[PDB]
């Protein structure tokens, strides 16, 4: 697989590219 | 949480799919 550095911002955009259509869990509201 | 865990090297996009819903 290919990927260079993944943190929150980059982990979310890739997460979705990863999750495809499934949502994810990064932060919660309040 | 799960933030600082990939931007300092490269984890496995697979486990990354386990970060989804």
């Amino acid at each position: 697989f290919v990927n260079q550095h993944l943190c929150g911002s980059d982990l979310v955009e890739a997460l979705y590219l990863v999750c495809g259509e499934r949502g994810f869990f990064y932060t919660k509201p309040t | 949480g799960a933030v600082e865990q990939c931007c300092t090297s490269i984890c496995s996009l697979y486990q990354l799919e386990n970060y989804c819903n």
